[PDB]
């Protein structure tokens, strides 16, 4: 049957003469002691609670204990992995290697969820649940800590640092549950400190909850599960979308904006609405959030590179003949698995692959989602800044015609559209930089300098697509132009029509109006071509850098031989490196029509006004 | 509603209907005949680096080499055909447009707005002209891979197909729910982006009206809700775009686990080779 | 469309948002634990018990691993308690004294300290949450609300002359012999009211009297009696016309009934609402009661069965002029 | 300063002086012990439980020294309970026997008839303390305190002209879903009265009639409505100026709701006050409820939010004879 030190030397692990503490499958059952505990106290709590609308606010150290809680369940998938990974010699079942780890993941998924419904009905006198259990699992992971350390278990064994991680991070979580008392004190002081809910939270008629729902539901969007399932049912209109948040608003961001325009202006008086000015105003009132962004971003470029390094591990591990898995270094008659033939695993390389993907798309759509909202920001208080300019400016510029109505309109239009474009790319600006060296660098390792040929011509791609997106541009204004004119003569046959049937003159304009679109479409053939040479290139270039790499490296360079672990790694890594390289073009081309839209807009801000 | 959430299957027909049945032929078999091939071609990477492994290594470079070049060759005749096809259909049905309104009654030109008639010729041709080619090529594109690599998956490890249907079942819900609200949302989009474009131009070709008034504080206070309407428009629908990607890469996330999975265990012990696995990872 | 204030069934439909919970919620947890329904109670009880059998099932455990009851002993050993030879033997003795079967197989020795500490905390505890279970559920036992339901209200109530003079009238009956004790009745009038100096209250309530001898709120209820509110001069129905009596008119009349139960003693609430188009005009409630065989029987088939009865089609404030018209 | 009778919260700050107690505190022990706090509570249950398992352990290992069974022996003899070693043995049978588990290994034997009494005295003490504490905290279980503490009064009472007359009012709301059957209100005006005899009276309450279509107090809360009591001729608050809702005052305006828990059918009350300078002149209630998405909605953000209306700054009595003036 099961046994949870085994059953070895008729049963000796559970002989405990020696010393208890010191004993190690008792200070691993110590282990299991805080969470079944937590488990106890906080499953009916939650489960009364599961048999209105709240309001809810957040606890102080929500994102920072929501982001601990995420390392310590990452860092619990490991301990299970390495006590599974190391009893697969012995022929009993260790259940302290692995069982204790788990019930502690099952631990730190209930104290998340008791904490989330502690902090909706803002209860924090439930928190002492919370404290009580990061004690004391501190506290045993500190004794089984200490314990390695008096055992000679040394940094090359996994289980040691794993289990120093989690004496940190428990640690860490105690300290954010003492912050808590802290900051809003619950206990120990006389009166606590009352706190309301965000104001905006309160409107009924604010439904873009982002700012306000958790962690895990910002970067999983699990509020708009709602309304997409309300959706389904009724259609959206402007009262089903509710009121702005008063963080995004057009008026919050202007006057942001302003504060920013302020700040410039102090400093440099020469030109104060000048290209410059505009932009370290665009940078000192959104800066914090584009580099959240871009953190988000690279972060996920990162961690997007464990793709191929556990497809290289995974096939590396399973395209070993006769693999015969020992772990060398034995304590206390516990084998302990070192981290070099932890991660030469498959199935650990696997797991460790499926969240790091977890945690990467979640990386990448939380970086877009930062950029867009900043962009969109931007762009409201940029049209508003457009709108207090037009309020002042002179009608004699009007006159003139060094202004018209439809040059503010498009400015409003295309102009604050490619700046707010523009915001969306931004932390594409050195991410995909970041993403290129690394993704060469690692091709070069994996295989060698043939997939450095290989990344040359697939880097090739990026200023092809750059010449053939601007004669695509081109070609589509010479369309524009003749659209244009075929909408005129379309426009003026259907408003003469009544005159037209009357005289029988339609076939004689349908000829001319026909003329007109036969042109069109010889402008719009050029167009077509350059579309289908772009497709053509963007699904085209990887095969052919596929082909040269691995051909050359067989055939021309003879290098060490082709395995199918280092060619699926580059074909990953190739699988990776398309994408960014087809969009830097776009990115490119986005920044440069940003930089005329910026020197358009401060043309139109340092323009005549009329005076006080 | 029901009408609101139907795919417009009868449109899609007719658009490709007007292509001719020898360029229509031409562009479905060229698109499944070129993805056939890049998946000859990574299987033929498998079976290479397998041959590789227990050591006709010409061989092998040859015959890569020959089913890379046609999948080149075939790249460039399927993105020649699906833009020639949108030229064809785009002409034509411009051309039968024209004549039609044309031979219409005078009565269809009293009670209908000009307005209904010169959008089609304004804004639906050009979407015909221009968007609608290249966004046609790229869901059969993405689509035609989603079917080939969830079919060479599939065929790695045949138990795949277990955890698959729930996955499919979840996904198609997940892109059901993703597209009725999408498409509200980017109408609604749309919808406010126009007034605010309008209320610019009437504020800047009535300025002088407005500020012998004293009503600057109204039209920037209605402006402000105009953008905020906007706003909000604009961020709901990237909220819904958010909301699909994170539930599609959360799906392909437990397939690479299940399929990693389940793979590593037909090539330890129950003879599967590395290459294949490597071919289903990627 | 025409939300209702409450539903023919009694339910209230108001709908309740932005509630700045403090803990009110869970602090009153035995309230929650009582107004579960019967499977989600159950759950809970039987989860409470299991954790608790469990998390002492762990510290019998721990403490026999703890005193080397666990190893093979030499044999001159004497165990914390006897017996236990794994988790699955210290997870039977926690049932056992905390159930208090007491099988004795496994038994608590003189030789821990521990144990015996342990075994105080458990038989405290488990005295105590089975205390707490069991005056939960005899709260539950004791619920009243399914006897509310027994309680029936005609589904159309009527507006008829009687005595000369407007009334609005309904029927409501009880199906079981049980009495309801001190069984009291109130009516209101809800509906959006717009004061004179401007003030617009959306679901201003008004206490209509209902009509009785002694002048108060008191039903004798055995057979079903029809509760009717005299519509006279200061009455929120003073206008109210034939025509009025559709279905998005804004007019809602919900009657509550209240009372103790015979058998529980615990006092309950039936209730029910007439919306604008429920409300009947011309017409008044056939007899339900007939003399069988020496005694009274009541033919529940009969129960809102309306005859259509000659009234005037006019408001009662008309009928009060056009009445010092005429005399 | 300005001490207030009753607290916001509803707890009242009144302090009792010189009470002769003649053991009536604690002759209604039981309702001092339900009225004990849960963690004092639950420690005196379990000191009463360890006392009486120590107080029978002792009797049991007194019997055991009498009847020579701690002297370690051969065999000749039978003990009057088995296996009783020590005063470690005799603890653990006194709470076998109490708490019924029994695990066997020491037991009651036929030999001594004293350990027989000392055995069925144990048993029926254990039931009788058993069933004292299960009464108690059953109860305890059905306190509807915190029950009470879930209806809200609004902050601000206000005082508006309604239908050209003033009128004190204030917002009461409940929380819950559950209903409060048979909702009562009282209002008092607590105010130093000085008679015209001369009498002079600290803490005079005068119950004010809440404004009510059937002239009583009675309440269906399920959307928090507005209670507001009339300033007519003869009300406590008929010389009530503007200028005297200030803090140092002598005013205060107590609120009582009543009613029993649909739950637990136990009475249940709900209070709070309202000084002068709390009580404000020419405002009103915000509208609260809102029909969306075919219910009806309360929005509790705006529970206490009320809106500057013109009002006449003067008091119902001047309003009367300015009225008058003007009729
Ligand atoms: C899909 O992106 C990328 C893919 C690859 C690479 Cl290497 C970079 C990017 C990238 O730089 N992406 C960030 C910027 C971005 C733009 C659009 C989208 S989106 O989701 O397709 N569309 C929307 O959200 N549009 C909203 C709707 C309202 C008006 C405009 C905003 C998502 C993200
Ligand atoms: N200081 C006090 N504390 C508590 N109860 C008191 C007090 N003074 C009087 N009582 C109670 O009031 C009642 C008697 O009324 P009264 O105030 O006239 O007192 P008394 O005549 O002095 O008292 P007693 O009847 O006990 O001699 C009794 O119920 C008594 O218990
Ligand atoms: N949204 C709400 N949800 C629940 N209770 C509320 C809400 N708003 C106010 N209350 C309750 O109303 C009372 C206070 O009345 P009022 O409406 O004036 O609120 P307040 O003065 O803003 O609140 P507080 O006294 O907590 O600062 C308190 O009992 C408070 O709990």
């Amino acid at each position: 049957p099961l046994a949870f030190c085994g059953t070895e030397n008729h049963s000796a692990a559970y002989r405990v003469d020696q010393g208890v503490l010191n004993n190690g499958c008792f200070v691993d059952a110590l282990n299991v002691v805080p969470h079944v505990f937590l488990l106890f106290i906080t499953f009916p709590i939650l489960f009364i609670g599961w048999g209105h609308h709240s309001t809810w606010l957040h606890f102080p150290g929500h994102n920072l204990r929501w982001i601990l809680t995420f390392i310590l369940l990452f860092v619990l998938v490991c301990e299970i992995a390495e006590g599974i990974l190391s009893d697969g010699v012995t022929e009993s079942r260790h259940l302290h290697l692995y069982m204790p780890a788990g019930m502690a993941f099952m631990a730190a998924i209930t104290s998340v969820v008791y904490y989330h419904n502690i902090e909706t009905s803002n209860f924090p006198k439930l928190l002492i649940a919370l404290l009580i259990y990061w004690t004391l699992a501190f506290i045993t992971k500190t004794i089984k800590f200490v314990k390695f350390y008096d055992h000679a278990i040394g940094f090359s064994q996994l289980r040691f640092c794993l289990t120093g991680l989690l004496v940190i991070l428990y640690g860490m979580l105690l300290l954010v549950e003492v912050n808590v008392i802290r900051v809003r004190r619950y206990i120990f002081f006389k009166t606590p400190r009352k706190v309301k809910p965000p104001e905006d939270l309160q409107d009924l008629g604010v439904r873009f909850l982002q700012p306000f729902v958790n962690l895990l539901s910002k970067g999983t969007y699990w509020w708009m599960n709602a309304f997409i399932k309300t959706a389904h049912k009724k259609p959206i209109d402007l009262r089903a979308i509710g009121k702005l948040p008063i963080a995004m608003r057009a008026l919050t961001n202007y006057q942001r904006l302003c504060v920013a325009f302020d700040a410039q202006a102090r400093k440099d008086t020469q030109s104060p609405q000048g290209a410059r000015a505009i932009w370290r105003a665009l940078c000192h009132a959104f800066g914090r959030r584009l580099i959240l962004s871009s953190t988000f971003r690279i972060l996920a470029d990162l961690l997007g590179f464990a793709g191929p390094l556990c497809i290289f591990g995974i096939v590396d591990h399973l395209g070993k003949e006769n693999h015969v898995f020992q772990p060398k270094t034995q304590f206390l008659g516990v084998y302990f698995v070192s981290s070099q033939e932890f991660l030469g695993n498959a199935y650990v390389l696997a797991v460790l692959l499926f969240l790091a993907l977890l945690l990467q798309r979640t990386f990448l759509q939380a970086s877009y989602y930062v950029a867009i909202e900043t962009g969109i920001n931007l762009r409201g208080a940029i049209q508003t800044k457009i709108y207090n300019k037009i309020m002042h400016l002179s009608t004699s510029n009007l006159s003139m015609g060094e202004m018209t109505a439809g040059q503010i309109c498009n400015l409003v239009a295309i102009d604050t559209n490619q700046l707010m474009w523009f915001f969306f790319l931004c932390p594409n600006l050195w991410a995909m930089p970041v993403q290129i060296i690394v993704g060469v660098i690692l091709l070069y390792y994996i295989l060698g300098v043939s997939a450095l040929i290989g990344a040359a011509v697939i880097i090739l791609l990026a200023p092809v697509q750059y010449f053939v997106a601007t004669k695509l541009s081109q070609a589509q204004r010479s369309t524009l132009e003749h659209s244009n004119e075929r909408l005129k003569q379309t426009n003026e046959m259907l408003r003469g029509m009544k005159l037209l049937k009357l005289y029988a003159w339609e076939s004689i304009f349908c000829s001319r109006v026909e003329v007109t679109r036969r042109k069109e479409m010889t402008s719009l053939r050029a167009f077509a071509v350059y579309t289908s040479i772009s497709i053509f290139m963007n699904t085209a270039i990887p095969i052919a850098a596929v082909l040269i790499t691995f051909v050359g490296h067989v055939s021309f360079f003879k290098e060490s031989d082709l395995s199918p672990s280092v060619a699926f790694a580059s074909l990953s890594l190739f699988h990776i490196l398309v994408t960014p390289l087809f969009l830097l073009s776009s990115v490119v081309r986005s920044t440069v029509k940003a930089l005329v839209s910026v020197q358009k807009l401060s043309e139109f801000l340092s323009s005549a006004e009329i005076r006080e | 509603l029901h009408q609101r959430a139907k795919i417009p299957w009868r449109a899609c027909t007719k658009y490709l209907s007007s292509a001719g049945i020898l360029l229509l032929s031409l562009l479905v078999f060229s698109q499944l005949l070129k993805h056939m091939v890049l998946v000859a071609i990574d299987y033929w990477l498998a079976k290479w680096t397998d041959s590789a492994l227990v050591l006709d290594q010409s061989v092998y470079a040859m015959v890569f080499t020959l089913l890379c070049s046609l999948g080149i060759v075939l790249c460039l005749v399927t993105s020649v055909t699906v833009e020639w096809t949108g030229l064809k259909v785009a002409k034509r049905l411009h051309r039968s447009l024209l004549n039609r309104i044309i031979l219409a009654p005078m009565r269809f030109f009293e009670t209908t707005p000009l307005g209904s008639i010169l959008n089609r010729f304004s804004s639906d041709c050009n979407t015909i002209d221009q968007h609608i080619p290249s966004t046609l090529e790229c869901l059969s594109r993405s689509t035609l891979l989603c079917v080939s690599a969830l079919t060479v998956i599939s065929y790695v490890t045949p138990v795949f197909l277990v955890a698959l249907l729930p996955l499919a079942v979840v996904c198609y819900f997940i892109q059901k729910y993703f597209r009725v609200a999408s498409r509200d949302l980017q109408q609604l989009d749309d919808t406010t982006q126009l007034p605010l474009l309008s209320h610019f131009a009437e504020t800047v070709e009535g300025l002088t009206t407005i500020r012998a008034f004293r009503y600057e504080a109204r039209f920037q206070q209605k402006l402000l809700e105009y953008t905020d309407s906007n706003n909000i428009a604009s961020l709901f629908l990237t909220a819904a775009n958010r909301w699909l990607e994170v539930r599609m890469e959360y799906i392909g996330a437990c397939v690479v686990l299940i399929a990693a999975a389940t793979s590593i265990s037909n090539s330890l012990h129950r003879e599967l080779s590395a290459g294949l696995v490597g071919l289903g990872l990627t | 469309r025409r939300a209702r204030f409450v539903s023919k069934k009694g339910n209230c439909n108001v709908a309740h948002k932005n509630i700045r919970e403090e803990g009110r919620f869970l602090q009153d947890v035995f309230t929650t634990l009582v107004d579960l329904k019967w499977p989600h109670t159950l759950l809970i009880f039987t989860m409470s018990f299991l954790c608790s059998w469990l998390l002492f099932a762990m510290a019998w455990w721990l403490i026999a691993f703890a005193h080397g009851d666990l190893a093979p002993s030499e044999g001159t050993a004497e165990p914390c308690v006897t017996s236990i030879h794994s988790f699955s033997s210290a997870f039977l003795f926690s049932i056992e004294v905390q159930v208090t079967i007491g099988f004795g197989g496994r038994m608590v020795t003189e030789e821990c300290p521990l144990a015996i500490l342990i075994l105080i905390v458990q038989n405290i505890v488990g005295l105590m949450i089975n205390a707490i279970m069991l005056g939960c559920i005899f709260m539950k036992t004791a619920q009243a609300h399914r006897r509310a339901e027994t309680l029936i209200f005609s589904k159309h109530a009527v507006i008829a002359l009687r005595h000369g003079r407007l009334c609005f009238m309904l029927r409501v009956g009880d199906l079981r012999k049980s009495m309801i004790i001190s069984a009291t009745i109130h009516m209101q009038v809800v509906r959006k009211t717009t004061s004179p100096e401007g003030e617009v209250v959306p679901l201003h309530q008004v206490d209509i009297p209902m009509e009785n001898g002694v002048g108060g709120n008191s039903i004798f209820l055995v057979a079903p009696l029809i509760i009717y509110h005299v519509i006279d001069a200061n009455s929120p129905l003073y206008d109210l016309a034939p025509s009025d009596l559709h279905h998005h008119q804004d007019l809602e009349i919900i009657v509550i009934l209240e009372g103790v139960v015979e058998t529980t003693g615990i006092t309950t609430q039936a209730r029910t609402s007439y919306l604008a188009d429920e409300i009947l005009w011309g017409q008044r409630f056939v007899p339900i009661v007939a003399e069988e065989d020496g005694r009274y029987s009541v033919d529940y088939s009969k129960f809102g069965n309306t005859i259509k009865v000659p009234t005037p089609l006019c408001t009662a404030r008309q009928l009060d002029e056009d009445h010092s018209l005429l005399e």
